[PDB]
Order: C-alpha cells, then sequence, then structure tokens
C-alpha cells in the first residue's frame, strides 16, 4: 500500500484471520528484519525463500486452533509520518504500564541499519526509526 | 459466526478449567487427546493423424470427383500402402509435397488397376450369362416377390 | 515418504477398506488379533443383566468419589489441579476394579444353576438396577468412622480383623458424606409403625406433641 | 467483474455437466414439456440451466451426445449432479413419490422400498414388520382398510395439458 | 375442531401460526389456550421442544437486528424433523403448474 | 529429529513448550498424524518434567498411543516409568510394572534402574513436617527403601544380567541421597549417618570394580554432592 | 420407568374421561421423546461410514465416539454437541472418506451400524436395552441418516457453503435468516420475525 513495513503488517493481519500457511510479503531490508525478530521471538514458524531480494514467504505459526500473531501494527498508522525513537521512547517502551514488556516486541531500526527489538535497543542504551508492534 | 465453534468452546472450557474452582468433565480431557477435525490449512501420433488427414483430403477429390467411383472395395490396403510408401520415401528423406505427389500417382495407378479388373470380371461374367452376382440374386428375389405383390392384388 | 511406517498405514487402509479383505479365515495377524481379543473376553465377561447392574453401581461409585473429592476442596478451599484429577482418575479405577471383583462373584452365583444363588443374585442386580445403595457400603462407612473414632487397642483390633478382607480404599470424605447427611422422618416413622404396633402410635403421637409444643 | 461477459458455448455434453448443476436440453417446438419442468425445479428454489437446441451451433455433435447417456430420443431431458434424471415421465414419479427434493437439492435419488405416496395422517411403520411363515392372504377376516370411492365417468379435464 | 362462529380453515390457522399461539406454547400465560394440545408428527418443526428457535429468548430484543445478533444458531435436527423426513415432509409438493394453462 | 534435539536440549530454557508447539504444528498445520517414533519423542520430553500437567500430557499421549492402534512398548513403559518416578510416585511405578509382566513384556534393567530412582525422588519427597508433629521418625521408611532396592540388586545378579552403569549410578545415588537426607532430617543420630556413609563409600569404591565398570559424570555428580553436603570442600 | 409410568396415566386419563384429550397425549409425546438417542444416531451413522484403517477416520472415530458418549452422559447440551457434530461432518477428509466408501461398491457402512446398535446396547446409550436394534430397523427401512450415501441428515446446515451457493436459490448471492420488514404483505402470519430456512418449510 503507503509503506513496505504498511503493506507487510497488513498482509500478516489479513492472513491470520483467514488461517493460512503461508504469506508472501515483500522483501525490503526493514521487512525481512522484522520478520527475523518476529522468528526469533516466537511469533513466525518459519520462511520460504528468505534470501530473495523481492519477496518472501512467511509459515505462520497456529497453536490450537488460533492464530499466534495476535495484533500486528505499523508505527505509521496512517501510512505517511515516521517516527523516531529516542532511547528513553525504548525504555518507555520496555516498562509500559508500569510492567516489564517482555511480551508486546516492538521493533526499531537503528543508524547502522541494523533492525532491533525494543530489549536489546535498551540493552546497549540506542534508540531507531520505529518501524510496526506485534504481539 | 465464528464465536460458536468446537475451538472456541475448548479454549473457554480451557480457561474455564485453569482456575481451579471448576471441575472439567470427561469430554474435555478426551478432545484434548482427540481434537476437532479442522477445515483450514488444507490414440494416434500427431504427425501420423495431419499425414492421414492430408491423405485423406487428397485421396477423397481424387476418389470422388476425378474418377468418379464410389463402389471401391478395400480402401485399407491402398491407403496403408499410400502411408508405407510415404514413409519409405521418408527414410531417403526426400522431400515432402513431392513424396505425396508420387503417392497420390502410385494409388492413382492403383485404383485405375482395381477398376480394370473389376470391368474385366463384370465384362466376362456378363458376356458368358453363367454368372450372376448377389446383387443380381437379391434384386431378382426383390422384382418377383414384388411381380408377385401385384399378382396378389 | 515411502517408509516402513508408511507403507503399513496404506495397507492397512487397502485391507480395511473393504469388505472382502478383512473376513474370517483371510488374514492371519487380523484373525490371530480376534481370537486373542475373544480369548480375553471369554473369560472376562458378565452375563447382561450383571453387566447393566455393574454400570448402574459403576456410575454410583464414580459419582460418590468425584463428590468426595469436591467435598475436600470445597472444605480445603483448595483448586482443581492436573494433580488431584490424576488422584481422582486413579481412585476411580482403583473402585472400578474392586467393583469388577466384586461382581464377578455375583455373575458366578447368577450362572450357578442353584435356586439359592440366583435368587440372591437378582436380588443384587434389581437393587442394582433400581438405584438402591448397598448395605456394605453403609457397613464400610461405619466401620471406617469407628476405626477413625476408636482407641489404639480398638484401631489395632479392627486392622487386624479386616486386613485380609478385601475392603475399597474409602477417602474420609466419603464418609464424611454419609455422616453429616440428615436422617428421613417418613422411613423412621414407618419403621417404627412396622416394628412396634399402637405403642409406636402413642410414642409418634408423643413425639409430634413435643414437636409442635417446641413450635411454640 | 475481472472478466467480461460471455456466452457458455460447448461442442461435449461433459463441459454442460461439469458447469452447471441442473442442465436441461430443450427444443423450441416443445413448449409443454418444457415448461412442467420449469414448474417442478423453479418450486424447489433450484438454479437451473436450459439449453435450447433450436439454434445452437452444435446440434448434431449433442444430438448423438444426448442419445448416449438417456437411449430414448425424447427431449427435454434434466441433467442433475452430472446424472440422467430423464423425460417428463422420470420427473414426475420423483414428485409423485416425493423423491424431487434430494435429487434437485442434494443430488441423490432414494433407494429405500415402500412408498410414501399413499400415506395417512402420521407416517409410521404400521404393519411393515415381517410375518412369520408368509401367507397374509389365507386370512380372509383381514383388515381390508377403509372404503375408497371410484368415479363412474371421467369428467372433462380443464385443459388438456392440465394434469 | 369447533368453529364457533368462524370460518374452520382461518381458525385453524389462527390457531396454529399466530404469535399468540407460539407464545403459548413457549410458556407465557396467554388468555385461554391458544395454541393446539395434541399433535404428534402432524406438529410444525417451528414450533417443537427440540428446535433452536425459542420466543422467551426472543421477547427481550426489541429490534430485529439484535434477534440476528444475540441469538444462538437454530438446532438443525430433531425427532420431529427425523420424522418429517421419513415422511417427506420437508418440503411441500408442488402443486398443477399454472404458469402456462389459463385464468379462469 | 527435531523433538529428539529438543528432548536433550539445555542451551535454553523453553524447550518444553517449543517441543508442545512444535507437536501441535506437526499434527495440526502440517496435516501430519503422529505414528511411534513422534509419540516416544514426545513422551520422552514430557516424562522429565515433575509438574502434573506434563504429566497428565503424557498419560493422555500414552493413552491416544494406545487407542489409536499402536500397542506399547519397552520404550512406552520405560517413558511411563520415567514420568512417574520424577514425582516419586513408587505406586505407579510398580503399577506399571506389573502391567508390562501381564502382556508378555519382560522387564530390562532400565525399568529397574528408574524404579530405584522413584525410590530415590519417594524418599526425598517425605513431608518430615507431619513427621515432626507426629513425633515420628522417617528412618524405617528409609530402611525400606533401601532394603527394597538392595532386593533389586540381588534380583539382578540371580538372573544372570550383565550389570549396567545406570543401576550402579542408580544405587549411588540412593544411598548418597538417603545419607543427605539422614544429615538434614536427623542429625544427631550419628550411627545412622555413620551406616549409610558406609553404604556409600562401599559402593563408590568395591561395587564399580566388581562388575569392571567405569566411573562417568552423573556417578562422580552423586558423590560429589555427598561430599559437597558433608563440607569436604578439599576431597570434593 | 418413567415412560411406562406415563402410559399407565396415560390409560388411567383416557379411561377417566372416556376420550382422546389433547393435553394426555401431548404429555406422552413429550415423555416418550425424551431421549437422546436421536443424536447417539447420528454420530453413529457418521462413524459407520469411515474406514477402520486409516488413521484420519480413525480420529474422526474416536471424536464422535467421546461427542457421542458425553452426549449420552449428559455433561455436554445438545446445541454446541450439534456444533462439534457439524463441524466433525463439514471437514473434506470426512467427506472425502464418504466418497471413497460410495466409490467401493462393497461399502461396510451396514456392518457399521449394526456395530453401532451393539456398541448402544452395550455401552448404555438407549432407553430399553433393545431398543437400539428396532432403531437400527427404522433406521434402514425408513428414508433417514443411514440411507443417505455421506452418512449424515441431508439438511443444508451439514453441508457446506461453497456446495450450497450453486445449487439452491436464496434471498442474494454474488446464520440465521430472517425476512426483511420491506415486506409488509408476505402471508397471513408472516413477518419480520419469522425465521426462513434454506433446504426446508418447517412449517
Amino acid at each position: 500500500l503507503y509503506t513496505p513495513i504498511y503493506d507487510f503488517c497488513h498482509r500478516i493481519r489479513e492472513a491470520t484471520e483467514q488461517r493460512k500457511r503461508f504469506v508472501v510479503v515483500p522483501s525490503t531490508i526493514e521487512t525481512r528484519g522484522c520478520a527475523r525478530v518476529m522468528h526469533d521471538h516466537g511469533l513466525v514458524a518459519g520462511f520460504r525463500d528468505f534470501h530473495n531480494d523481492r519477496a518472501f514467504a512467511v509459515e505462520l505459526k497456529y497453536f490450537q486452533g488460533d492464530s499466534t500473531i495476535n495484533v500486528i501494527e505499523p508505527c505509521s498508522y496512517d501510512g505517511r509520518t515516521e517516527f523516531e525513537w529516542s532511547p528513553k521512547m525504548m525504555r518507555r517502551l520496555l516498562n509500559t504500564h508500569g510492567i516489564h514488556n517482555r511480551l508486546v516486541v516492538y521493533i526499531c531500526r537503528t543508524a547502522d541499519n541494523r533492525i532491533i527489538d525494543h530489549i536489546h535497543a535498551v540493552k546497549e542504551n540506542i534508540g531507531g526509526r520505529g518501524l510496526m508492534m506485534v504481539h | 459466526n465464528e464465536k460458536y465453534e468446537p475451538w472456541e468452546h475448548m479454549k473457554r472450557m480451557g480457561r474455564l478449567v485453569g482456575t481451579g474452582f471448576y471441575i472439567p468433565p470427561e469430554w474435555y480431557n478426551h478432545f484434548r487427546m482427540f481434537p476437532p477435525i479442522n477445515h483450514n490449512f488444507q490414440t494416434l501420433s500427431p504427425e501420423r493423424v495431419a499425414l492421414r488427414d492430408e491423405l485423406a483430403r487428397k485421396s477423397r477429390l481424387v476418389a470422388s470427383e476425378g474418377m468418379r467411383y464410389y463402389n471401391i472395395f478395400w480402401v485399407r490396403k491402398p491407403l496403408d500402402t499410400m502411408e508405407k510408401e510415404y514413409y519409405e520415401l521418408k527414410r531417403r528423406g526426400v522431400d515432402h509435397g513431392e513424396a505425396i505427389r508420387k503417392v497420390l500417382q502410385g494409388f492413382y495407378s492403383g485404383l485405375a488397376v482395381k477398376k480394370r479388373v473389376a470391368a474385366i470380371q463384370a465384362e466376362e461374367a456378363k458376356l458368358t450369362g453363367r454368372f450372376i452376382t448377389m446383387r443380381e440374386a437379391t434384386v431378382v428375389l426383390g422384382v418377383l416377390a414384388k411381380l408377385h405383390k401385384e399378382q396378389l392384388t | 515418504l515411502s517408509s516402513g511406517i508408511n507403507l503399513g498405514r496404506l495397507r492397512l487402509a487397502e485391507q480395511f477398506s473393504s469388505m472382502n479383505g478383512w473376513q474370517s479365515k483371510e488374514d492371519p495377524a487380523f484373525d490371530a488379533y480376534v481370537k486373542e481379543r475373544r480369548r480375553k473376553e471369554n473369560y472376562e465377561a458378565f452375563d447382561q443383566r450383571v453387566e447393566r447392574g455393574y454400570a448402574a453401581a459403576a456410575k454410583l461409585h464414580k459419582a460418590e468419589i468425584q463428590n468426595a473429592v469436591k467435598r475436600r476442596l470445597k472444605s480445603s478451599g483448595a483448586k482443581f489441579t492436573a494433580e488431584t484429577l490424576r488422584e481422582m482418575s486413579s481412585a476411580v479405577t482403583e473402585r472400578l476394579a474392586w467393583l469388577r471383583d466384586v461382581w464377578a462373584q455375583i455373575d458366578a452365583d447368577y450362572r450357578s444353576g442353584d435356586s439359592a444363588r440366583q435368587e440372591t443374585a437378582a436380588q443384587e442386580i434389581s437393587a442394582a438396577l433400581r438405584g438402591e445403595p448397598n448395605d456394605y457400603m453403609r457397613w464400610v462407612y461405619e466401620t471406617k468412622r469407628e476405626l477413625r473414632f476408636a482407641g489404639p487397642v480398638g484401631r489395632r483390633a479392627i486392622q487386624e480383623e479386616l486386613q485380609a478382607a478385601e475392603l475399597p480404599e474409602v477417602l474420609d470424605e466419603e464418609v464424611n458424606r454419609y455422616h453429616d447427611l440428615k436422617l428421613n422422618m417418613m422411613e423412621i416413622e414407618r419403621e417404627v409403625k412396622a416394628k412396634y404396633g399402637v405403642a409406636g402410635q402413642q410414642h409418634w403421637a408423643e413425639l409430634q406433641a413435643a414437636k409442635d409444643e417446641e413450635y411454640i | 467483474s475481472a472478466t467480461r461477459w460471455l456466452p457458455f458455448v460447448s461442442s461435449d455434453l461433459k463441459d454442460y455437466l461439469n458447469r452447471y448443476w441442473a442442465v436441461m436440453f430443450t427444443v423450441g417446438a416443445r413448449p409443454i414439456e418444457t415448461g412442467h419442468i420449469r414448474h417442478y425445479v423453479s418450486w424447489y428454489c433450484t438454479r437451473m440451466k436450459v439449453v435450447l437446441l433450436d439454434h445452437h451451433v452444435y446440434v448434431e455433435p449433442l444430438r448423438q451426445q444426448l442419445q448416449e447417456a438417456s437411449r430414448t430420443p425424447e427431449l427435454p431431458l434434466l441433467f442433475v449432479n452430472k446424472k440422467l434424471v430423464g423425460t417428463l415421465r422420470d420427473v414426475e414419479l420423483l414428485e409423485r413419490e416425493k423423491k424431487l427434493k434430494d435429487v434437485l437439492h442434494f443430488g441423490f435419488e432414494w433407494r429405500v422400498g415402500g412408498s410414501v405416496a399413499a400415506t395417512n395422517g402420521q407416517k409410521s411403520l404400521m404393519g411393515a414388520l415381517p410375518a412369520p411363515y408368509g401367507d397374509a392372504e389365507f386370512f380372509r377376516g383381514r383388515y381390508r382398510g377403509p372404503p375408497v370411492a371410484r368415479p363412474v365417468v371421467s369428467l372433462p379435464t380443464l385443459h388438456p395439458f392440465a394434469l | 375442531i369447533n368453529s364457533g362462529d368462524q370460518s374452520p380453515y382461518r381458525y385453524v390457522e389462527e390457531r396454529l401460526y399466530s404469535k399468540p399461539s407460539r407464545l403459548d406454547r413457549e410458556g407465557v400465560k396467554v388468555n385461554k389456550t391458544y395454541a393446539l394440545q395434541g399433535l404428534g408428527d402432524l406438529e410444525p418443526l417451528r414450533y417443537g421442544a427440540n428446535f433452536g428457535i425459542s420466543e422467551k429468548d426472543a421477547l427481550k430484543y426489541e429490534t430485529v437486528a439484535e434477534k440476528a445478533k444475540y441469538m444462538e444458531p437454530p438446532i438443525p435436527y430433531s425427532s420431529l424433523a427425523a420424522r418429517k423426513l421419513a415422511a417427506g415432509a420437508l418440503w411441500p409438493a408442488a402443486p398443477d403448474p399454472e404458469g402456462m394453462i389459463s385464468k379462469e | 529429529l527435531q523433538l529428539k534435539a529438543l528432548a536433550k536440549d539445555n542451551s535454553q530454557l523453553n524447550s518444553l513448550p517449543e517441543a508442545i508447539q512444535l507437536f501441535d504444528q506437526m499434527e495440526n498445520v502440517y496435516g501430519f498424524i503422529a505414528s511411534r517414533p513422534h509419540y516416544d519423542a514426545m513422551m520422552f520430553h514430557l516424562s522429565q518434567s515433575p509438574r502434573p500437567e506434563m504429566r497428565l500430557r503424557c498419560e493422555e499421549l500414552a493413552h491416544k498411543m494406545e487407542l489409536m492402534g499402536i500397542v506399547w512398548n519397552a520404550n512406552t513403559y520405560l517413558n511411563l516409568i520415567r514420568s512417574a518416578q520424577v514425582v516419586g510416585d513408587v505406586a505407579a511405578v510398580e503399577k506399571y510394572l506389573s502391567r508390562m509382566r501381564e502382556e508378555g513384556i519382560p522387564a530390562s534393567i532400565g525399568h529397574l534402574t528408574w524404579a530405584v530412582q522413584a525410590h530415590v525422588q519417594s524418599m526425598i519427597r517425605i513431608d518430615y513436617d507431619a513427621l515432626k508433629e507426629k513425633d515420628e521418625s522417617p528412618l524405617p521408611t528409609w530402611l525400606e527403601h533401601l532394603e527394597t532396592c538392595f532386593g533389586i540388586y540381588e534380583l539382578v545378579v540371580r538372573r544372570g544380567w550383565v550389570m549396567q552403569l545406570p543401576f550402579v549410578n542408580a544405587l549411588l545415588r540412593l544411598t548418597c541421597q538417603a545419607t543427605i537426607l539422614s544429615m538434614e532430617r536427623t542429625p544427631d543420630e550419628a550411627e545412622t549417618i555413620g551406616r549409610f556413609e558406609e553404604q556409600a563409600n562401599k559402593i563408590w569404591n568395591h561395587t564399580f570394580d566388581e562388575w569392571q565398570l567405569q566411573k562417568d559424570v552423573y556417578s562422580y555428580e552423586c558423590y560429589i554432592a555427598l561430599l559437597a553436603h558433608q563440607q569436604r570442600i578439599d576431597e570434593a | 420407568d418413567t415412560e411406562f409410568q406415563a402410559l399407565v396415566e396415560f390409560i388411567e386419563g383416557a379411561s377417566y374421561d372416556q376420550l382422546i384429550s389433547g393435553r394426555r397425549f401431548k404429555k406422552v409425546y413429550d415423555v416418550l421423546s425424551e431421549n437422546d438417542d436421536m443424536f447417539i444416531w447420528l454420530c453413529h451413522t457418521a462413524m459407520s461410514v469411515l474406514n477402520p484403517g486409516d488413521m484420519r477416520s480413525r480420529l474422526i472415530y474416536n471424536h464422535l465416539r467421546i461427542l457421542a458418549e458425553s452426549v449420552a452422559s449428559g455433561e455436554m447440551t445438545q446445541r454446541t454437541a450439534f456444533r462439534f457434530f457439524e463441524s466433525a461432518v463439514r471437514s473434506p477428509a470426512y467427506r472425502e472418506i464418504a466418497k471413497r466408501q460410495l466409490e467401493g461398491g462393497a461399502a461396510t457402512r451396514l456392518a457399521g451400524i449394526s456395530a453401532a446398535a451393539d456398541v448402544m446396547r452395550r455401552m448404555g446409550l438407549t432407553r430399553r436395552p433393545m431398543s437400539s436394534y428396532f432403531e437400527l430397523y427404522q433406521r434402514i427401512v425408513e428414508r433417514s441418516e443411514a440411507m443417505t450415501p455421506w452418512g449424515f441428515p441431508p439438511l443444508f446446515q451439514f453441508e457446506e457453503r461453497l456446495s450450497l451457493e450453486p445449487r439452491l436459490k436464496f434471498f442474494s448471492r454474488a446464520r440465521i435468516f430472517w425476512i426483511p420488514p420491506t415486506w409488509n404483505r408476505a402471508g397471513r402470519f408472516l413477518g419480520p420475525h419469522v425465521t426462513l430456512y434454506p433446504g426446508m418449510t418447517p412449517d
């Protein structure tokens, strides 16, 4: 649609409701890194054709009838305005609503073009451009 | 509506049992071991055909409009002779259209020979007056019956 | 994947697909399995009325054990975990094995051929089918409460008398469920009118006089 | 939507059966027998494809293939669920035996023995159990049933195609 | 059936398919016995006991959209449905075709 | 192979829920039907967790295995004994050993090793506070648990079986755990701790060299735990 | 026995008031039809068309057996059980197994429903110990779920929606169905509160 992160969230959100096995999402630099972070946290069962620089398939994860991915939303909710997260924002996302948040995964892209979740960003005291959230 | 679903009902029963103040029925644990079934996550060779088409289209015109001969008998032997002469000329690989020309010339000569032997046998059967074909016997058995039907009326 | 397990499942489905492939004297492995299952069922089966009475008694005993676990968890206030479910299932399985061991005797008396044995077996079957509880369970509950509330000499005497008698493993919650039930007025009234005559009528009149006196 | 609309046509009978649920091949010179099947199928709310063989481009292929599926050369012919239903004598027989509902909706005919047309009140067995040793005729004091009436003369019909 | 100064067809129609009749079948305490009491396999399948439509559950909804939203799906099969399947009474028989005869 | 690797994976903490989710993904999403290797690799991993829900999952998996036309074998009874031994339930292990000889399946050595380990975990999970309320010593229960396993050790040398290393390791674990529990619960009974240490040193010094066995990481682990509970830091 | 008791009450009432009334026949029609044997016969005639050698059909068989045993125990209500049954029936695996049993010719569904009647006798899934065989005879000699070629009662609620769309002519093409209130004259007592059904007229 507007953004490859927006399309990457929209296709997974519309294919997890239809109970499909593979979602073909367009492969960019910030897309396959978000997919790798989601695969590390256990929200994605696997991938197909991951070395393709155009599009790759996400093999979704299901457990006892319903989908593992419940809510997946991009940071640019309108598709146009982007945001730059400070490390203060990453520490806010790690401790949100007065608890310790390792449940909801917030993903950013650093200045070194490495796609890093909100836990490892607080671990080395960095920020980045926020891409999407998923839990 | 998906709000009434066996997976949703099993999830509701599981989170009802997980409080510790609800006792599970037998079908809950028996459906954990046997889950409900889900609907999701589930002749002739053509060159010989073209050859027989071309040979039939070129032989129909020489037999129907060319020779004006409709009582030809046992056409399968000269047609398969046309096929085998075509394969004999395709062994050496001479041409395509000229092989059809020589095959049609041989087929025309064979049809002329068959017409001439049929005419010779018919002429010798008609000159002596001793031999009668089966069609003449059928036609006299019909026309004597019709003469007897004239006698009946 | 064409392996041994997959080809075995494929030829099993091919054998059991139609009717022709699995009848008698056709496949020796399936005939051996059916022969062993019929040999097992030849010794461990009952008469059909004995099976119905065993089913009714098994339903009653399973409900009583589940009610005992409910009473324990309601008194303690604890939660129902998988450990309590495992304990309840083991107790139900042990009680059903003991009920099979009991009803084997009733099936033996029902198929013996004697008039008195078949009459008592028919009485047991009719008492089980109507839903009437057994007197043996009442005696077991009474002697368990007596064993609970006795001193050490009486406890050792009861435990040495009944060590070889095949008693079922009865929880304390079953004895507490039996003991804390209120008694029926109509059954005691009928029993005091049957055991005693007009003196029973005068005694019940005095009892109702005390009842309507305590009402005022 | 994604494709421009186009009339379906085929030279083979198998492409008509695999496409539609209920196919009927009629002629324009037979309007009564066509309209009777139009009344029966639309009564059960079944989608139907009527193929008029008048002014068709594959009449001679289709007249040969309809002779192989149905041995009678009578039109119209009803085809439901890639099977042959038949002519008006076959459609009215299923309507009389109350079989036309499950033929048009679910594509099968009931193989249950016994007739359901001659029923009174509730439908039960009512003596359908097998009698010992047979001989239901030799008991002459049996229950013959209620007395039935028969007309002495045939009344004039409203239309010759009323039925 | 006692008529009572009415046509018997319309009287049986009002006693079978009206709203107080089916509400008396569900149990409302209507005036006096608006539905038929004793019916076997001649009872309509809409008002069966094992059916999935109950008007007492539907009286708390004031809109048809709330009835389409909140109510459970109806029970497909019942014993009366089995008797109507054995009798072939799930769909009425087709009448005489009035499309092409006349309008007399 | 993935479930076999996850059964022994100690790199992360989430090996058991990953194995549960992988089994669910294989059955529900991939559409594969679990055969005996899948059930064995899943029950061997579920038999290691002493939580009652995982034990219930192992029992339900064994019941679904026997219901789907897959008979129980020595590995299935071994996984059931492994699931019952970790909670200290000797009654369930004895019921499995009695059921195993009913169908003609012979008991191997490892069933007796995990029966000895069931005796170990039953000595572990005695509620000693209720015995302190009753003023009852837990000493005859420890002597019965020792006598039963030494009767098993006398049984395995009478049948002519080749002596295995985990059986002697289970006996050493039993004696060292009995010594640790005697030091923890009855510290004033020095002769009981002395007899338990004598049996432990007899197993550690002479029994391994009797059957020509070589000590391994578990045999050193049990003796190091014994020497660490005795605060003998230099010997450990 | 409550059914024989209700029959005794019916005979005593019909001898008392000397006519066949509507109250007593409705009472004994409610007593004689309280049994859940209909749904157990649905589950068992769905189990009959399966394959004893295929593992998928073994899963479907054990699922429907557990469903019928939970219905007969009273632990599961009828509506959620019907949802479970129609979810198990509408699956393409069960329909493919039913198609294979149709393509066989020497089908094992008759022995299936016979063993189903024997199981319903043995496990106590009936009201009388010999009523399951008469119910088997009723399923065989009448139009029922046993004579359907796929093993379920032929209603459209037990058939798939993508097969429901090209056959039937419903309200609009290209759940609970209602008449919209634009029809001010539909019937005599027909209105927006009167539901309609796709493949049957329950009126």
